[PDB]
């Protein structure tokens, strides 16, 4: 069955990184998109980065860019999310997002699945 | 007309069949289970370069 877990969070200090994990199961990793979304209370949702099966194209938002890092290995079957000098804007709900098109985006098949 | 004639004289005459019977055709063959993994190579998401 398809999980996505999210590990690695917790409360930081200005100044003080911390490592974010996605490990899930039930499907094959090496063909699909993963993108990271976060939830702060009661500001709708906003995206952070993203990831294809090839990770050649890696994406950020110009707010979030410079201080973050996606990265993912297949061995170990799970997303990672880099931070550098977290800062106040930081404090939300991290989501870990599957694709269906093992891409970005611009095909006419896009979606967030699980 | 299997003695080929038309006059027959007194006695007891082993005939042949004449007759004609109707026949159907059938055919029977064992349950088809162990079906070849197709889905795999024409439904994947990716295709090789
Ligand atoms: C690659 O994937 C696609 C999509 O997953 C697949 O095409 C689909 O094939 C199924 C095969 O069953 C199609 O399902 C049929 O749809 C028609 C209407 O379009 C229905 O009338 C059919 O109903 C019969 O079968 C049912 C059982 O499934 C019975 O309960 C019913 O009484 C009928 O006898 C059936 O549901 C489906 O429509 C297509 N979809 C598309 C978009 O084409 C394709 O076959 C896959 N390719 C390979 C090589 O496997």
């Amino acid at each position: 069955e398809v999980q996505l877990v999210e590990s690695g969070g917790g409360l930081v200090q200005p100044g003080r990184s911390l490592r974010l994990s996605c490990a899930a199961s039930g499907f094959r990793f090496d063909d699909y998109a993963l993108h990271w979304v976060r939830q702060a209370p009661e500001k709708g949702l906003e995206w952070v980065s993203g990831i294809s099966w090839n990770s050649n194209n890696i994406g950020y938002a110009e707010s979030v860019k410079g201080r973050f890092t996606i990265s993912r290995d297949t061995a170990k079957k799970s997303l990672y999310l880099q931070m550098n000098d977290l800062r106040a804007e930081d404090t939300a709900l991290y989501y870990c997002v599957k694709d269906r098109h093992y891409d970005s985006s611009g095909y006419f098949v896009n979606g967030f699945d699980i | 007309c299997t003695l080929k004639s038309f006059t027959v004289e007194k006695g007891i005459y082993q005939t042949s069949n004449f007759r004609v019977q109707p026949t159907e055709s059938i055919v029977r063959f064992p349950n088809i289970t162990n079906l070849c993994p197709f889905d795999e190579v024409f439904n994947a998401t990716r295709f090789a370069s």
